[PDB]
């Protein structure tokens, strides 16, 4: 009765979808063939039910290149997905926001909107859309921008969360990431009800340091992101001592309409060999969360301010211990709050412990914590992109690919001033008041 | 920039309770009679003000503080000042806020050492800063 | 005779209500199925105050459960002591107010307020001689705060001369469980000061401190805190549902405890409270309870009474005890405590005594304190409100639901006026 | 009627208190579970002096146990006769004062003094008619010394007209169990002379000598020494908890034994004391006890009374005796030792007689001696104080906790003034 | 609830750690896998407890050469330790205080401080730190100096005990021990709340004479030092007739802040073959302790004065015999006390007898005694080092290694004057005053 659909755009989006839906199928005891051999109907959120015992997910996998979609189709999770929600194009946007937003995206946007409308029309209490896309690829950025526009125009006021792969400061895979990232940020700034920044380099650092995996693959990063999203949706999908909804996320984390960019952190992240030797007290995991190393973005909060924080605990969590740990964090030195906000913590509790994936890397624990923090240091990251953009815009590099594709230089300018204005707004929010 | 010091074990350099109380009373022109009252933290903020011009903003500190959260807020301001000046001595706010003799005296003797380390010889009126 | 309709709003409201109804079922000896398995007629002689007699000798609670998310309702239904509630009273929403007081009072609450009011109207018509209503909710979340404010306003506009109780959880001073609780608390206290005859401020931090220190429970779940809140509920209400050597009701406490219509914000307290092992090391006599009540560590509000003055003090007792002794302890605790009591209220203590102890315990008490210390609470919230109102922080959410800044300014002004009245009556001589 | 609150400070205080409460439980016939298993009503007719009657016919002692290290508290809890103490009274610190009087009186002791005083206040309010306080501690360790001094100060400032007893272990002359005990003893004796109505100086060397010679025990554990100290405690207090042909209490001994307010330092003694085999070879008659008391080898203080003068002497008896024989023995022992008693105090002997003998004995006694010989003790410590104060030895430890040298100088001056007063009153004619 | 953590620096630190933690695991009935198949929670001091029955030590093993840490990791006590506190460097300091204090020590100091803070933050009543290091190796000396600085700056007033391997008068393994020893002593003189000197030659002599082991190895010396440390911590970890805390050690043994260098002695030390034939009375073992041969430093106290002594007894010890033995000791001729200290004895009593390690060298006894004496003859030892230093400083030998690694010649000089001042202070304490 409480429905919330997922939209995975781009190759990164589809791989996150693989991980997340593997985790969901494990959580609700669903075989890959859709059968079922602290729990309410918990699965009614993500899983719609047919006449038989088969359950199918309410998700849309869209990508212009058939590679990853064919891999999903021929993979183990073949019978599960309804064949319509595996939507494929012909040619990839190739790291070009132009190709993914004006020329190729339009050729299949109507089908995606139609399938989304079919999914929505048979729901009863749809809360919103979980959008998984990257800012690097042209497909992700451009098609996500177009889709957010279309959904906002079609659906009026529904929470639309973006779980993006923000481009890393130094470890980049493409060359034209700055252009695409600036364009997609400028486009989605007025549709993204709340966007959660995630960076690849920080997850690499976390995995090497904590998981002790000297050579991890994208599978593990997908596993961590799936754990994050499961922690986010645990309150909706399970009984909890203190429940929280998506609108609560959108309300407690966004002080100003233009500043809606929280960052995520998960704990604990320890291997089975290191599962013992330490008890995972709630204070311990909370200190691990507020430690700048366990953060999933290369931005250190200790040179900024915390506008808001949202902590979600799951498992055998004792609320008084929550209160004690939060007070101790409040007393610390590396957490200085902004002037206008004397109260920046939200707490949510769920009884259901996190679920361990067989063949995974983490260890089965009894308590888990996700921190969703809206802080000020993230603004610094934007500056870097701007600088890069300006450098790449100093000599008009790579501009022709966009220009000859249904694109104008004027939006490049306009996006640049919009990014500068966002930075100015962040800086203004940072400062303290008179009297 | 400011230099920093420590306090582990030194003789002939540990001052008595009443002597330090008279020191703070004379340096801030006030009449504390109990050293644990310095759990309020206003005295530390005004000490930071006299130690470095600016470097703080006394409008947020609450000289009329009489509760625990007010003490925590004043200590947050003090921690911000400490970070600003680069002094890296982490302060135990959790024990100080309770207003108990032990940690307050420990903190104030360390603060006397640090204050003697970083003081020049300026003169001013503490009242104008206080109001 | 003298029936009471119980309303629960917000997740904390439903949880407190579930524990409360468990306590009442224990007191009146009722199965979760709803049959009577007691052993004394006195349990049934006033069963009608909270329970409605359905057919086949079955008793159902006269409770209304309201929320905007089905998780809490599903939790209540699935667990034990869930079958006795009437399934029609299970009124719930779908999306949840999302910690936003607008959706709880203007947008989402508007879609269920009509159904809730029709159910309340039906229950009022069905009751014999209505006494009043008591609401259990919280001021932190959007759902409980906004929906409770709306329901109280509509009900008092539907029933002017009835009395309405609210047991509202007030946010803790050190920590905040939410982020935008200043606005919600300000608006909810505004609605309460307009249209409530008394409220019992309750804070999670105070309950945590009591349970850790007095109860010696290192691992306190919400179960125990809700149990203490329910025990306070039952101790307040016991004077009406059972005989006593000095009978009282909600009206008597309201009249004695409210010298000025605006000042109706009280603090609860309970006694005795003992650890598991330290129970037999003490004789449960009247002066022990009296000296246990009048202290900060047994007050469920996060404000030391010695920061201010005690305006009035209500003490309800349960169990076979000598009246002269209760009177003597009250006289002694007033005489030795002349400083914290108002001078221009001679004999500022109300005493009520029942005959039925609270299960397992030989006798117990219940403390209601009308003191001005709570104004500090308000000041803190007020300050935080300004700290979050000066830069228009999170206001665009509440403006996007149609409300204006003028309500925020007016409510802040009214709370400041309430603080001023508390201060002035503190300074009266 | 005439209730006494017993406080224990330091590890020595807790151990002596445990043995003391075992002795009292034996005297009043109390199960370690706390039930009454006696056979005579007289054991219960004055049970309330030390025991509070909790519910279900249970008795719990009116004792407070204070320390800064949990080892002693755990030892008391784990062993037998441990379920009787009321669990909240087990007030203890965490780090221990570390043999430093500053931490026991200023730094660490201030962290528990408030809780201890609230417990004392609750007990005083709960008692019917308070008589006085008795403290068991030592002057060697930092914890017992400093905490006891602080508690005595605060309690007497809270109750001026009450009487307060201290049974403080004084360091031995030959050996030192600690290193910096001169300062601790000096400051503690300063506090005691300020705010105590009497003290019983007790020394480990004297008990070792007594147990080795008189008791013929080659392997004396602390169990036996604490047993003798507890027996002295019970013998002093027995005049209040049981009838007698000549009843006394703590007030009578305090008045008779203290001719000048500062001079309130006494020495205890016990009789009879026999080896295991030599018990039946001797008739227990009043004279035999009389010459057993008046000699150095049965004096629990490390100071020979023949070095000085006997100012006043209290003698308490227990067991069926003829009063004439007691009086004749007292007159004879005073007459034949006329050199040793002050001339300007004619009849300087107080006699008290109880009705109930002690354990496994037909009759027994208890000796309190106010004599000037103890000044030697003080002088020795004073000299050692100077020997450790002239070169600033270990001083920076007490300087680092906030004390000033003027405090040490003033305490030394007051102790030397006390020595001078003893010398002068010894030389009076 | 009464916690005290251990820090083992240098190869000697790690080996004494192996010995000490073997002794502890034997004392509290802990299998090497951390399970448990006169006692309070006694183990709660050293051993933190997990959700299961596994117990892990609160100790930090830090050493720049990974050899000894690998031996610990692959040894029998593998599963016991939490893998984080086994911290390794990459290259050893190589008997160079400069390399171990300025160049290499800085590269891992932050991790060590972070782990120490993590250990401390989950304790409740932390008393202090037991630091096991040598003055010979560059790692030990330099890193211990740096770590003491950082701990003193970070933690205000917690007792910090140093059980150092003081360089022997004639039996040396290095050549540059004098430089490192003076540098580390001058550095730690302001942070060492109490430092307990122990020498290799004296322990060799004790093992040859008493244990009758004609060819002992470092294992035996580590066993003896572990027995000393266990005797020190027995009062904290066990019930006792007369308990004593670390602050008591720091108070009764330090008359002047600069003179805080006691020396240790243990008794009895007799083999199983010689375990019989003598009753080991308390007077006998005390006489053995005050005998100059059984002391663990090549310094004979009979040419100095005893400022203070602290004797800890454990086992079936009757206090009157303690008093009689102490009186007889005081009456003897070879113990002359200093003028200003008329009372220089502290006594502690514990019920728990010493624990015998299987495969060890000592014999299971019923009484044991540790003597911790602050005397004056130790000053003589310092003079020797000074002479050596001046000799090695006469021709500027080995100076370039320190100079080219971040050290100033003025540091060597100021260490020399500070050391001479310490000797002068010892001398002036030694003399008697007028009147
Ligand atoms: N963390 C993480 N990032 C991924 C993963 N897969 C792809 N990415 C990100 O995606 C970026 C590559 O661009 P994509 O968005 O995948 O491009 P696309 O979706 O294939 O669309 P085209 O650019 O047209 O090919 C890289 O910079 C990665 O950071 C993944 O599995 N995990
Ligand atoms: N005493 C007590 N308070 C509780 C308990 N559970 C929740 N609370 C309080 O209730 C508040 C939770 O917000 P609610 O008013 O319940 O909000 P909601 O009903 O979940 O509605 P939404 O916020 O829109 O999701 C917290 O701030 C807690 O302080 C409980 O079990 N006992
Ligand atoms: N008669 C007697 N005296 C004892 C006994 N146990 C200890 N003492 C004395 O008490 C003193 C012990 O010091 P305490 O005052 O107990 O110090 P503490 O309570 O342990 O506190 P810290 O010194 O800080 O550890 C010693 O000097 C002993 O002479 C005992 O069982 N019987
Ligand atoms: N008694 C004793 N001393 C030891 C032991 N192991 C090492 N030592 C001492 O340590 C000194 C050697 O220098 P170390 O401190 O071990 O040097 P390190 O810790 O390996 O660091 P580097 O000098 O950089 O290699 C020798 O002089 C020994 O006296 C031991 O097991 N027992
Ligand atoms: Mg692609
Ligand atoms: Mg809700
Ligand atoms: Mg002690
Ligand atoms: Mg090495």
């Amino acid at each position: 009765m409480r429905e919330c659909i997922s939209i995975h755009v781009g190759q990164a989006g589809v791989q996150i979808g693989n991980a997340c839906w593997e985790l969901y199928c494990l959580e609700h005891g669903i075989q890959p063939d859709g059968q079922m051999p602290h729990h309410h109907d918990s699965f009614n959120t993500f899983f719609s039910e047919t006449g038989a015992g088969k359950h199918v997910p309410r998700a849309v996998f869209v990508d212009l290149e058939p590679t990853v979609i064919d891999e999903v189709r021929t993979g183990t999770y073949r019978q599960l997905f309804h064949p319509e929600q595996l939507i494929t194009g012909k040619e990839d946007a190739a790291n070009n926001y132009a190709r993914g937003h004006y020329t190729i995206g339009k050729e299949i946007i109507d089908l995606v909107l139609d399938r989304i409308r079919k999914l929505a029309d048979q729901c009863t209490g749809l809360q919103g859309f979980l959008v998984f896309h990257s800012f690097g690829g042209g497909t992700g950025s451009g098609f996500t921008s177009l889709l957010m526009e279309r959904l906002s125009v079609d659906y009026g006021k529904k929470s639309k969360l973006e779980f993006s792969i923000y481009p890393a400061p130094q470890v980049s895979t493409a060359v034209v990431e700055p252009y695409n990232s600036i364009l997609t940020t400028h486009t989605t700034l007025e549709h993204s009800d709340c966007a959660f920044m995630v960076d690849n380099e920080a997850i690499y650092d976390i995995c090497r340091r904590n998981l002790d995996i000297e050579r991890p693959t994208y599978t593990n990063l997908n596993r961590l992101i799936s754990q994050i999203v499961s922690s986010i949706t645990a309150s909706l999908r399970f009984d909890g001592a203190l429940n929280v909804d998506l609108t609560a996320f959108q309300t407690n984390l966004v002080p100003y309409p233009r500043i809606h960019f929280p960052l995520a952190t998960y704990a604990p992240v320890i291997s089975a060999e290191k599962a013992y030797h330490e008890q995972l007290s709630v204070a311990e995991i909370t200190n691990a969360c507020f430690e700048p190393a366990n953060q999933m973005v290369k931005c250190d909060p200790r040179h900024g301010k915390y506008m808001a924080c949202c902590l979600l605990y799951r498992g055998d969590v004792v609320p008084k211990d929550v209160n004690a740990a939060i007070a101790t964090i409040k007393t610390k030195r590396s957490i200085q709050f902004v002037d206008w906000c004397p109260t920046g913590f939200k707490v949510g509790i769920n009884y259901q412990p996190p679920t361990v994936v067989p063949g995974g890397d983490l260890a089965k624990v009894q308590r888990a914590v996700c921190m969703l923090s809206n802080t000020t240091a993230i603004a610094e990251a934007w500056a870097r992109l701007d600088h890069k953009f300006d450098l790449m815009y100093a000599k008009r590099a790579f501009v022709h690919w966009y220009v000859g594709e249904g694109m104008e230089e004027g939006e490049f300018s306009e996006a640049r001033e919009d990014m500068a204005a966002l930075e100015k707004d962040y800086e203004e929010v940072g400062v303290d008041s008179v009297e | 920039m400011a230099v920093n010091v420590y306090s582990t074990s030194v003789t002939s350099e540990n001052l008595s309770r009443h002597d330090m109380l008279a020191w703070v009373n004379d340096s801030l022109h006030l009449n504390y009679t109990k050293i644990e009252q310095l759990c309020s933290g206003a005295a530390y903020c005004q000490f930071m003000d006299m130690l470095f011009p600016g470097c703080v903003h006394l409008r947020k500190v609450k000289f009329q503080a009489k509760l625990e959260h007010e003490y925590i807020h004043n200590f947050k301001v003090l921690q911000a000042a400490f970070k600003k000046m680069g002094v890296d001595k982490i302060i135990p706010v959790e024990k100080l806020v309770k207003g108990k003799f032990q940690d307050n005296f420990e903190f104030i003797q360390w603060f006397k050492k640090f204050f003697d380390a970083n003081y020049d010889g300026k003169d001013y009126n503490p009242l104008l800063a206080r109001q | 005779m003298r029936e009471i309709v119980h309303i629960q709003a917000g997740q904390c409201g439903n949880q407190i209500g579930a524990k409360f109804w468990e306590v009442i079922s224990d007191e009146h000896g009722i199965d979760p199925s709803g049959n009577y398995v007691g052993d004394s007629d006195l349990q049934l002689e006033r069963i009608s105050v909270y329970y409605n007699e359905a057919s086949s000798h079955k008793y159902v609670p006269r409770a209304i459960l309201v929320d905007l998310e089905p998780g809490t309702m599903d939790s209540v239904r699935s667990g034990a002591f869930g079958h006795l509630f009437r399934p029609d009273n299970f009124i719930f929403g779908q999306s949840g107010a999302g910690n936003n007081w607008a959706k709880g009072h203007y947008t989402e609450g508007a879609e269920l307020v009509d159904s809730v009011l029709d159910v309340v109207r039906k229950e009022c018509e069905n009751c014999d001689c209505l006494q009043g209503f008591q609401l259990t909710h919280s001021l932190g979340g959007g759902t409980g705060s906004g929906m409770g404010t709306l329901l109280i306003s509509k009900v008092r506009e539907e029933y002017p001369d009835r009395i309405m109780n609210t047991f509202s959880v007030v946010p803790s001073p050190k920590v905040s469980d939410t982020v935008v609780e200043p606005y919600n608390a300000t608006l909810s206290i505004h609605q309460l000061v307009e249209n409530t005859d008394e409220t019992y401020c309750i804070d999670n931090e105070a309950l945590y401190d009591i349970c850790f220190r007095t109860l010696k429970l290192a691992t306190p779940t919400y179960g125990d805190l809700n149990h203490l809140v329910s025990a306070t509920m039952s101790g307040v209400t016991t004077s009406l549902r059972f005989p006593g050597q000095l009978n009282a009701d909600l009206r008597k406490l309201a009249v004695n405890m409210v010298p000025f219509p605006r000042l109706h914000f009280f603090m609860p307290g309970f006694a005795p409270l003992t650890a598991r092992g330290s129970q037999q090391y003490r004789a449960l006599t009247v002066p022990e309870l009296t000296q246990q009540m009048f202290d900060a560590k047994n007050m469920m509000a996060a404000c030391d009474p010695r920061h201010g003055r005690y305006l009035t003090v209500a003490t309800v007792f349960r169990g076979r005890m000598s009246m002269k002794e209760v009177d003597e302890q009250m006289l002694a605790i007033q005489s030795k405590n002349s400083s914290y009591f108002v001078e221009w209220i001679p004999n500022n203590v109300k005493v009520a005594v029942c005959d039925i102890p609270p299960r397992g315990l030989k006798m117990s008490s219940t403390f209601i304190g009308n003191s001005t210390a709570i104004q500090e609470l308000f000041k803190r919230i007020s300050e935080q409100f300004t700290a979050m109102f000066r830069r228009k922080a999170f206001l665009h959410w509440y403006t996007g639901e149609g409300m204006d800044e003028m309500e925020f300014t007016e409510a802040e002004s009214n709370m400041n006026d309430l603080v001023s009245e508390y201060q002035q009556y503190q300074d009266a001589t």
